[PDB]
């Protein structure tokens, strides 16, 4: 089948910036070849179709140009409402084949998150199990590290982390991180708390409580 | 007016078969070509087959020769396909489309999709556990031990939007999913206006209203 290699796999603009978005055919593919972009949670959209022509109702900031096997979607002045996945197509021949996609989020200054720690609800408890939560509340960039320490003692491969798309006010991002232990050795320490580390903190910031009290 | 309508996704074993519908309005498919294409979890966009409903004509991914077949009624302007042999592989959402211009416009339309899950795990509803709290102050539920996808939260019915953050599920090593809601609110607030978390299984049947106080 015709390959459509994408690049980059994903890339960070400030709004207002000019974007670009390559995607090379393996082999000659003539104009058959479309731009759609795919925001979260939602079907892909037209963007472009055949190579370089503008579909109905799309902003005109969005452009599509070929050179050869080389295909680019241009987006002249990002916005924030442009947040998304951007897949180049063909369909010169069957299969119809997709570029692997690339990723677009809006770059913006640092931002340092807000932290929480929340402990088990007593209810939980008396399933037999406790669920510790970290919180990071609105931040950029999207890179932290959230360290578990129970007792003062690095705590691992007990916690799970998950990540909420960039906010379409804000263009931050806030995270869960989220320890699991039994009842049993939950109730065996004392201290918890998660420590988390991003560009927008001067030093390590430590959210904790005592098992208790 | 043009739209396209999937339906007929969910849960199934592996092995086993599911037929998908397209509802195709505001044109006759008698005129193009209509797609499938589905999208597995956190994956790209692959393309699955392919009918010219006039003629019946068909074409077929590799992945799913032999064991999926796309089919039309014009009658009916709606096309279907039949899965059959489900792996957790085929695990995705399922999109139609239609090609636009006889192929100049290319996928012009696709349909919201329609979610099909292969799995031999059971549903299960969550339980749903307050995050106590202790824009000063942060509060949420904890959805724990679900399945399938999705599940959908609301606070206060929906009169409470702003600075709420619902994270993506992530599954467990159990095999259930788990997630958290929470948002940000004013401290001056936490002893007397009132916070409900409202989670909604509908895999399961399941409904729950969880009061979060500190
Ligand atoms: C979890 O608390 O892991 C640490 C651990 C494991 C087993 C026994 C004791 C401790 N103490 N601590 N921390």
């Amino acid at each position: 089948d015709i390959q459509m290699t994408q690049s980059p796999s994903s890339l960070s603009a400030s709004v207002g910036d000019r974007v670009t978005i390559t995607c090379r055919a393996s082999q000659d593919v003539n104009t058959a070849v479309a731009w759609y972009q795919q925001k979260p949670g939602k079907a892909p959209k037209l963007l472009i179709y055949s190579a370089s022509f503008l579909y109905s109702g799309v902003p005109s900031r969005f452009s599509g140009s070929r050179s050869g096997t080389d295909f680019t979607l241009t987006i002249s002045s990002l916005q924030p409402e442009d947040f998304a996945t951007y897949y180049c197509q063909q369909h010169y021949t069957t299969p119809p084949t997709f570029g692997q996609g690339t990723k677009v989020e809006i770059k913006r200054t640092v931002a340092a998150p807000s932290v929480f720690i929340f402990p088990p609800s007593d209810e939980q408890l008396k399933s037999g199990t406790a669920s510790v939560v970290c919180l990071l509340n609105n931040f950029y960039p999207r890179e932290a590290k959230v360290q578990w320490k129970v007792d003062n003692a690095l705590k691992s491969g007990n916690s799970q982390e998950s990540v909420t798309e960039q906010d379409s006010k804000d263009s931050t991002y806030s995270l869960s991180s989220t320890l699991t232990l039994s009842k049993a050795d939950y109730e065996k320490h004392k201290v918890y708390a998660c420590e988390v580390t991003h560009q927008g903190l001067s030093s390590p910031v430590t959210k904790s409580f005592n098992r208790g009290e | 007016e043009v739209q396209l309508v999937e339906s007929g996704g969910g849960l199934v074993q592996p092995g086993g078969s599911l037929r998908l519908s397209c509802a195709a309005s505001g044109f006759n498919i008698k005129d193009t070509y209509i797609h499938w294409v589905r999208q597995a979890p956190g994956k790209g966009l692959e393309w699955v087959a392919r009918i010219y409903p006039t003629n019946g004509y068909t074409r077929y991914a590799d992945s799913v020769k032999g064991r999926f077949t796309i089919s039309a009624d014009t009658s009916k302007n709606t096309a279907y396909l039949q899965m059959n042999s489900l792996r957790a592989e085929d695990t995705a959402v399922y999109y139609c489309s239609r090609w636009g211009g006889d192929g100049f416009y290319a996928m012009d339309y696709w349909g919201q999709g329609t979610l099909v899950t292969v799995s031999s795990a059971s549903t299960k509803g969550p339980s749903v556990f307050p995050l106590a709290p202790s824009g000063t102050a942060a509060l949420g539920c904890l959805v724990k031990d679900y399945f399938p996808e999705p599940v959908t939260v609301s606070w206060n019915s929906g009169a409470l939007t702003s600075g709420v953050h619902t994270f993506p599920a992530v599954l467990q090593s159990s095999g259930l999913y788990s997630l958290s809601s929470v948002v940000t609110v004013p401290s001056s607030s936490l002893g007397t206006q009132t916070y409900i978390c409202n989670v909604n299984h509908k895999p399961s049947n399941t409904k729950v209203d969880k009061k979060v106080e500190p």
